[PDB]
RNA sequence: CUCCGGGGAGGCGGCAAAUAUCCUUUGAUCCGGAGAUGUCUGAAUGGGGGAACCCACCUACUUUAAGGUAGGUAUUGCAACAUGAAUACAUAGUGUUGCAAGGCGAACGAGGGGAAGUGAAACAUCUCAGUACCCUUAGGAAAAGAAAUCAAUUGAGAUUCC
RNA sequence: UAUAAUGGGUCAGCGACUUAUAUUCAGUAGCGAGGUUAACCGUAUAGGGGAGCCGUAGAGAAAUCGAGUCUUAAUAGGGCG
RNA sequence: GAACCCACUGUCGUUGAAAAGCCAGGGGAUGACUUGUGGAUAGGGGUGAAAGGCUAAUCAAGCCUGGUGAUAGCUGGUUCU
RNA sequence: AUAGCACUCUGCAAACACGAAAGUGGACGUAUAGGGUGUGAUGCCUGCCCGGUGCUGGAAGGUUAAUUGAUGGGGUUAGCG
RNA sequence: UUCUAACUCUGUCCCGUGAUCCGGGACGAGGACCGUGUCUGGUGGGUAGUUUGACUGGGGCGGUCUCCUCCUAAAGAGUAA
RNA sequence: CCACAAGUCGAGCAGGUACGAAAGUAGGUCUUAGUGAUCCGGUGGUUCUGUAUGGAAGGGCCAUCGCUCAACGGAUAAAAG
């Protein structure tokens, strides 16, 4: 029948013009022992890599 | 339940007064005795209507 | 069979629920049992198989209406 | 086997030849329609029973010996009628007459119950799946159906299927 | 692996990468900033049917803006375009 | 101590005369005995003077048909140039 | 397994077992009876421990469920603004 | 603590009836207890589904499993037991 | 530096600041260990959203909290022979 999405994956990964994009880790909790220079550079959103490409591609088929 | 006493009882009333009960008394006891009769508005007015006088007549 | 004269309830199926979610078949039973009442109208005492719900309703409408309905639907009482 | 219609030189079903006897232009064999007959078991229904068997009763006629023919004799539900306890009225019960039902069969429908193997790369929530299976019961289809329904520019207008 | 590791006594016949749907890439044909109909109707491979789908615009969680947009006090810087 | 019911030792038999036997010896043999006919108990159940024994040559869960083409990160096989 | 021995349960609609229930066995029996457990003719006998687990009898102090619902804190709007 | 009227009787008598079932009637003994439905706490190998790591000079037992420094490490980085 | 997820160094620009007369120095400590992804929730803010509409509940964004998940890339919330 059809292609069904992978739904934990579409709600980790959008799309944009020529990729995807996603949010960082380690920004949930533990976060006094952190220098503030990682808790500003891990802020925002960030591309997914050439590797992992193909595999949400495939988790994705729709996005 | 509410019930109308046809006959008189020790300490429910006296020849016609409405009261309340427990639902097992007069249930078990009461009604198929005939010491009373539930209060619904045909049987009431039916108590009023013509047997009050006979009722009445026959205190004993 | 565990069957209401008046009502009509019978037992039903639902599940146990456990505290971690196992869910296991049981039954519910109507709170069924066998009583007498004065049928003064013919003088006599008649026996039925009935619920609590089904003494409310009794109680609401006269033993002698309720008679009348369950003969309309063929019961033997 | 009988009647009606069709047909016009052969036919007596097949394995399976031949023989023998026959039938037929006074209409055969054969084809279509309507009737007649229709043993025993089987829901099996007079009782019973190891299916195709054993044993009976009643009525009408008939025979003269130890019988024959025809019909009837199940249960349950409903209706009428009769009768009828403990118990006085009654009721329960009992019986007769009439009507109806039971069983079988492919799938599809509706309802009452209802798994596990498996997947999760283990497994208990979850999945498999209201599936397999069991039970009850319709019809040519069933079920649903004419808003105490949706919508959100104040609009649509019963149910079903794509 | 001659292996003293596995399988086969021999012959003849049969015996194992399929089908449906969705999706992506490559060829090839039509049309081309456009392309294409589904169910359905249909003396029925035609002809009708434009609902819908893909392309033509991105940024942002979103409201919002739009060849820009987000972040920020910032027109600076930077990320996606 | 014969019939009858058992099964302690040994030879033979082991593609047997026989899917549990023959031969020579052995135990009980009026009893908690042996046996015929007809019945009852049905599978997580039955029955068991108890060995996990027996329940149609099948038992740490009988047989048959369905779920079913169960699953197998394992072994084998996979056909012309 | 056994006769013998001991412990324990059961006052009769018995305990106990089968069954979903109705009911059936126990038993047409009644504590000199019936069920469960261990030991095993007979002779001589059978020592110490109640801290653990179990069973039996107490206590009404601590803790605790359904049910009940006292107070307190939010949302909404009459009105004040 | 009394009472009877729900309810109980695997107690006696009568009838249906040619009947140790059952139903109705009359008594007697109990009695708002016992018992059943829904909710709720405790107990619960009686029964059911399952889990119970890897490395490893075989496996088990022992030890180890993440991070930092030095050597092995062959003058860039990296490099096993 | 690196499979990914992660990790490390950083001149310089804007705002506010401390210490110096000043040029200036300071985005923790001579450095390399002192650690735990995601999911689910709690707390403080917020020009986001708010299923007829106005609110609200709930959700989003920013900051932060709860693991000896040590079998330390962490199969379940929950497991021995």
């Amino acid at each position: 029948a059809k292609l069904k999405t992978r739904r934990g994956a579409a709600k980790r990964f959008k799309a944009t013009a020529n990729g995807f994009k996603r949010k960082q880790a380690f920004k949930r909790h533990i976060l006094t022992k952190k220098s503030a220079k990682r808790i500003r550079q891990l802020r925002g959103c960030v591309m997914v890599h050439v590797s992992d490409v193909a595999s949400v591609r495939r988790m994705c088929p729709y996005i | 339940m509410d019930v109308i006493l046809l006959q008189r009882i020790k300490n429910l009333g006296k020849l016609g007064d409405k009261v309340s009960v427990k639902a097992g008394y007069g249930r078990n006891f009461l009604i198929p005795q005939g010491k009373a009769v539930a209060a619904t508005e045909a049987n009431t007015a039916a108590f009023e209507a013509r047997r009050a006088e006979l009722e009445k007549q026959e205190a004993e | 069979s565990k069957v209401c004269q008046v009502t009509g309830k019978r037992p039903v199926v639902g599940n146990n629920v456990s505290h971690a979610n196992n869910k296991t078949k049981r039954r519910f039973e109507p709170n069924l049992h066998h009583h007498r009442f004065w049928l003064e109208s013919e003088k006599r005492f008649v026996r039925l198989r009935l619920t609590t719900k089904g003494m409310r309703i009794i109680d609401k409408l006269g033993i002698e209406k309720v008679v009348a309905d369950l003969r309309a639907q063929g019961q033997k009482i």
